[PDB]
C-alpha cells in the first residue's frame, strides 16, 4: 500500500479505518510506459 | 533510434543503444501513494473552516504534486491544534449541524489531535480544475469538492495527510524559474 | 501509410494519417452506475463527425499561440437537439485536426486534447504533451486522430454547465513559408462523439 | 524488563463517533427477558419503505383537490428532502439527519372519491435542465410520466427514480443554489368527469434501492 | 500607409456594424492583423489581438474575421459607449511593420 | 534625450516582450521598437541608431531613450505587454497587443 509500515494487523477492523470501496462488473501510464518502443529502428553495424 | 515521433508514440531508448549494460532501478520513492502519504500544512486558517483539498501552498510537495493531477481520490487524516472542542462534519452537511456535537467531535487532548477523516464527497472522484460554470464562469472548484467542515471555538495549525491516494491524468509541473545563469545556484545543506 | 476512419455513416479517409493516439484509456469504463437506475439509452445516430473551423495557422504565431476549443462546441444538429432535448449525457470525442499544407513549408504544430481546461502562464505549456497529442506538421503527416474517453468527476455531466474536454492546439514552430509551400495554412477539425449515451427525457417547448 | 509501551502523542482524546468500547463500572446483571418483543424495527429506512406517510400541501391539506379554475398543474414540487410539501414527512423527518442520500422515492397516490366521480392523472418527473416545470401537461407529455384512470382500483404507486450526475445527491437545498438540484415532479389531472372538490391523496416512501448515509446533527 | 480602411463608418444601436480592413497578399493574405480601440481620450485597449481573439476582460460582443485578404472587425450590437477611433494593424511581408490604421470615426447615429 | 520608462505591475517582465508605439497627433500610429524577453530587441528597420532599448529584467523597467529628438517626433506613447515572449519578426511584433 502506501507509507504504512507497521508489520501487524491494525487494531480497528478497516471499515473504520478506511473508506470501504466497492465494484462495477488497468494503470493506463503504466502500461505506456511498458509498451513503449526500444532499441534501433534499423539496422545495426 | 530514429523513430517516426511525429506520431507521440512513446518511444525510449537506453544505454544499450551504444554498448551499455542498462543497471536496476528501483522507483518506490517516488511511487504516488509514498509520495502523498506524508503531512502537509494548510494555510491560513479560521474558525469553521472547510477541509476542503487544494487549499494548500502551491509549491509546497503534496500540493504541487496533487496540483500535478487533475482527478485524486484519498482519505484524510487530519492533525488540529485546537482550543477547545473540535467538531467535524462531511461536505454534505448543514452550517448548524456543527454544533450538536455527536456528528464525530474531539475533545480537548493535552497535545493536538489526530483524527481519520473519511472520503466523503458525493463525486465519483474530485478534481484540481472543474472547467464550466459555476452550478447554477470562473474556474472556481464546486463546494462539493471540499471532503469536510471543522469548526473549533479556535484553531492554531492545520495538517493534512492523504491516505491510499491514487491520482489520474498527470498535469504539468512548473518548476522554478531562473534566469541569467545556467544552474539555480541554490545553498545547499 | 494510409488510413480510413469511420463513424455513423460519414468517412474521412486521410492518406497521411500516422496513426491514431488513444488517450488515457483504450476504452471506456462501465457505463451502468447508481445513478440514473441504469435508464440510459445508447443514442448512436449523433455519430456523425462535424466540422469546425480553429485559428488559421500564419508565418506570424509564435511558439504557446494556445487556441482553444471547448467541447461540446455549439452542434446545431443531431446532437445539438439531444444535448438541448436530454439533460445528462456522456461521449468519448475521437477527435481528428487536418492542417493541409504543400509540404514545402516547415512547423511543428502541437495538438492535444486537455481536459478540464485552465489558462496556461507560459511556464505550463513547455509541458503541454503530457495529456494524448499529436505532432501535425506538414513535412510528415497532415493529420492527427486522437480519441479520448469521456472522464468526468461523476458519471455523467449537463453538457449546459461542465465541459470536460477542450481540443488545445499549440504552435510548437512558427510555420517557415518557402516560395514553393503555401504561405497560409488553416485548420479544421473533424470531432466526433463515440458512444454516446443519453439519460433522463426533458420537457422541451 | 517492563514492556516499552512507548505511548504516543496527537490521539486518544475520546471521539463521539468513535467506535471503542466501555468500562465495566458494574458487576452482572441480568435484565428481564424480552422474547421476540412484538414490533421491532431494526433500519430506520426499512420503517420508511413499509409504510408511507402524507406531503404537506398548501393550507396544510394532503389531498390535492381538482384546481377551482382550468389549470392542469394541481402540485408541483422540488425532489429536495428539503421541499416545502415534504417538510412533514417521515422520509424528510429522517433525511433531514443525513447528509446526503441516493436511490429511488416512491409515491403514492390513492383517489379518495365518490364511485359516480372518475379521474384521469399524470404524475411526470422533470429532470433539472428547465427553471420553471412547464404547467401544459403535453408541454410534459415528453418527459418520464405515468398515466393511470382511477377505477375500483383506487391506490396507484410510482417509483419516482434517481439519476443525476453525482451518484449520491444532497439533501438540504444549498443556499447558494436558489434553483434545484433534483428535477421538480408535477402531478397534473388531465381529464375529469364531475371531479370537482375531489380528494386525491398523495403519500410518499421509500423504495427499494434508497439509502442514505454520513449522519450529522442539525438543529431540527 | 497602405493598410486601407474606411475612415468613417457608419452605426447604430440594435444590429451589428462592421468594419472592414483591405490590404493585399503582402500583409494581410498571410499575417494576423490588430484590432485596436480609442476613445477621444487615449489608449489601445484591443478590440481583437492576433485577428481572431479578443483580450480577456472585454465584451464579447466584438468579433473579429480574418476573412479573405482583408481583416474585418463585426459588432454584433453597439452601445452608447461603443463608439470610439478603431484602428486596423498588421505587419506587410515584403516592407516594414506599416501598422497603419486610417481610424473609422464610428457613431452612434 | 527623452526618457519615458513605464515599469510593469506583476506580469514578470522575465517571460513577457514589451514594445512602445508612437500616437502621433490626431490618430496615426508607428510602431517604435520592441524587446524579446531573452534579450533580444526589434524595432522599426526605418527607426534606429537613436533608439536605446533594454530590459533590466531585475528592477521590472523597460528602458528606452530617444536621441535627436525633434518636435515631428511627438506623440502620446504608450507602452504595451506583448503576449510572446519573442517574436518570429521584427515587425510582426504589432499583431499581439
Amino acid at each position: 500500500s502506501g507509507n504504512t509500515g507497521s508489520i501487524i494487523n491494525n487494531y480497528y477492523m478497516q471499515q473504520y479505518q478506511n473508506s470501504m470501496d466497492t465494484q462495477l462488473g488497468n494503470d493506463w501510464f503504466s502500461k505506456l510506459a511498458s509498451s513503449a518502443f526500444t532499441g534501433l529502428f534499423g539496422a545495426l553495424l | 533510434t530514429t523513430a517516426t515521433g511525429e506520431s507521440a508514440d512513446p518511444v525510449t531508448t537506453t544505454v544499450e543503444n551504444y554498448g551499455g549494460e542498462t543497471q536496476v532501478q528501483r522507483r518506490h520513492h517516488t511511487d504516488v501513494s509514498f509520495i502523498m502519504d506524508r503531512f502537509v500544512q494548510i494555510k491560513p486558517v479560521s474558525p469553521t473552516h472547510v477541509i476542503d483539498l487544494m487549499q494548500t501552498h502551491q509549491h509546497g510537495l503534496v500540493g504541487a504534486m496533487l496540483r500535478a493531477a487533475t482527478y485524486y481520490f484519498s482519505d484524510l487524516e487530519i492533525v488540529v491544534n485546537h482550543t477547545g472542542r473540535l467538531t467535524w462534519v462531511p461536505n454534505g452537511a448543514p452550517e448548524a449541524a456543527l454544533d450538536n456535537t455527536s456528528n464525530p467531535t474531539a475533545y480537548h487532548k493535552a497535545p493536538f489531535t489526530r483524527l481519520a477523516l473519511p472520503y466523503t464527497a458525493p463525486h465519483r472522484v474530485l478534481a484540481t480544475v472543474y472547467n464550466g460554470n459555476s452550478k447554477y464562469l470562473a474556474a472556481q472548484l464546486p463546494a462539493s469538492f471540499n471532503y469536510g467542515a471543522i469548526r473549533a471555538t479556535e484553531i492554531q495549525e492545520l495538517l493534512v495527510r492523504m491516505k491510499r491516494a491514487e491520482l489520474y491524468c498527470p498535469r504539468p509541473l512548473l518548476a522554478v524559474k531562473v534566469t541569467s545563469q545556467d544552474r539555480h545556484k541554490q545553498k545547499i545543506i | 501509410r494510409i488510413l480510413t476512419t469511420r463513424n455513423g455513416h460519414t468517412t474521412s479517409t486521410t492518406q497521411s494519417s500516422v496513426g491514431v493516439t488513444y488517450g488515457y484509456s483504450t476504452g471506456e469504463d462501465h457505463v451502468s452506475g447508481p445513478n440514473t437506475s441504469g435508464l440510459e439509452t445508447r443514442v448512436v445516430q449523433a455519430e456523425r463527425f462535424f466540422k469546425k473551423h480553429l485559428f488559421d495557422w500564419t508565418t506570424d504565431k509564435p511558439f504557446g499561440h494556445i487556441e482553444k476549443l471547448e467541447l461540446p462546441t455549439d452542434h446545431k444538429g443531431v446532437y445539438g437537439q439531444l444535448v438541448d432535448s436530454f439533460a445528462y449525457m456522456r461521449n468519448g470525442w475521437d477527435v481528428e485536426v487536418s492542417a493541409v499544407g504543400n509540404q514545402f513549408n516547415g512547423g511543428c504544430l502541437l495538438v492535444a486534447m486537455v481536459p478540464e481546461f485552465k489558462e496556461f502562464t507560459t511556464r505550463e505549456k513547455y509541458q503541454l504533451t503530457l495529456f494524448p497529442h499529436q505532432f501535425i506538421s506538414p513535412r510528415t503527416n497532415m493529420t492527427a486522430h486522437i480519441t479520448v474517453p469521456y472522464l468526468g468527476v461523476n458519471r455523467y455531466d449537463q453538457y449546459n454547465k461542465h465541459k470536460p474536454w477542450t481540443l488545445v492546439v499549440m504552435v510548437v514552430s512558427p510555420l517557415t513559408t518557402s516560395s514553393i509551400g503555401a504561405s497560409q495554412i488553416k485548420v479544421y477539425t473533424n470531432i466526433a462523439p463515440t458512444h454516446v449515451h443519453v439519460a433522463g427525457e426533458l420537457p422541451s417547448k | 524488563g517492563i514492556v516499552p509501551v512507548a505511548c504516543s502523542d496527537g490521539y486518544g482524546g475520546l471521539v463521539t463517533t468513535d467506535p471503542k468500547t466501555a468500562d465495566p463500572a458494574y458487576g452482572m446483571v441480568y435484565n428481564p427477558p424480552r422474547t421476540n418483543y412484538p414490533g421491532r424495527f431494526t433500519n430506520l429506512l426499512d420503517v420508511a419503505e413499509a409504510c408511507p406517510t402524507f406531503l404537506c400541501f398548501d393550507d396544510g391539506k394532503p389531498y390535492v383537490v381538482t384546481r377551482a379554475d382550468e389549470q392542469r398543474l394541481l402540485a408541483k414540487f422540488d425532489l429536495s428532502l428539503a421541499a416545502k410539501h415534504m417538510s412533514n414527512t417521515y422520509l424528510s423527518g429522517i433525511a433531514q439527519y443525513y447528509a446526503q442520500y441516493s436511490g429511488t422515492i416512491n409515491l403514492h397516490f390513492m383517489f379518495t372519491g365518490s364511485t359516480d366521480s372518475k379521474a384521469r392523472y399524470m404524475v411526470a418527473y422533470v429532470p433539472p435542465g428547465v427553471t420553471t416545470p412547464p404547467d401544459t401537461p403535453e408541454r410534459a407529455a415528453h418527459c418520464i410520466h405515468a398515466e393511470w384512470d382511477t377505477g375500483l382500483n383506487s391506490k396507484f404507486t410510482f417509483s419516482i427514480p434517481y439519476v443525476s450526475a453525482a451518484d449520491y445527491a444532497y439533501t438540504a437545498s444549498d443556499v447558494a443554489d436558489t434553483t434545484n438540484v433534483q428535477g421538480w415532479v408535477c402531478i397534473y389531472q388531465i381529464t375529469h368527469g364531475k371531479a370537482e372538490q375531489d380528494t386525491l391523496v398523495v403519500s410518499v416512501s421509500a423504495g427499494k434501492d434508497f439509502e442514505l448515509r454520513l449522519p450529522i446533527d442539525p438543529r431540527a | 500607409a497602405v493598410l486601407t480602411q474606411p475612415s468613417s463608418v457608419s452605426g447604430s444601436l440594435g444590429q451589428r456594424v462592421s468594419i472592414t480592413c483591405s490590404g493585399s497578399s503582402n500583409n494581410i493574405g498571410r499575417y494576423d492583423v490588430g484590432w485596436y480601440q480609442q476613445i477621444p481620450g487615449s489608449g489601445l485597449r484591443t478590440i481583437i489581438y492576433a485577428s481572431k481573439n479578443r483580450p480577456s476582460g472585454v465584451p464579447d460582443r466584438f468579433s473579429g474575421s480574418r476573412s479573405g485578404n482583408t481583416a474585418t472587425l463585426t459588432i454584433s450590437s453597439l452601445q452608447a459607449e461603443d463608439e470610439a477611433d478603431y484602428f486596423c494593424a498588421t505587419g506587410d511581408y515584403s516592407s516594414s511593420t506599416s501598422v497603419f490604421g486610417s481610424g473609422t470615426t464610428l457613431t452612434v447615429l | 534625450t527623452l526618457s519615458l520608462t513605464c515599469t510593469v505591475s506583476g506580469f514578470s517582465l522575465s517571460d513577457y516582450a514589451v514594445g512602445w508605439v508612437r500616437q502621433a497627433p490626431g490618430k496615426a500610429l508607428e510602431f517604435l521598437g520592441s524587446i524579446s524577453t531573452g534579450g533580444n530587441t526589434g524595432y522599426n528597420p526605418a527607426l534606429k541608431s537613436r533608439l536605446s532599448i533594454t530590459k533590466d529584467n531585475s528592477k521590472n523597467q523597460v528602458s528606452l531613450s530617444l536621441s535627436s529628438v525633434t518636435t515631428e517626433d511627438t506623440a502620446t506613447y504608450y507602452c504595451t505587454k506583448s503576449i510572446h515572449s519573442y517574436s518570429v519578426f521584427e515587425y510582426t511584433y504589432m499583431q499581439y497587443v
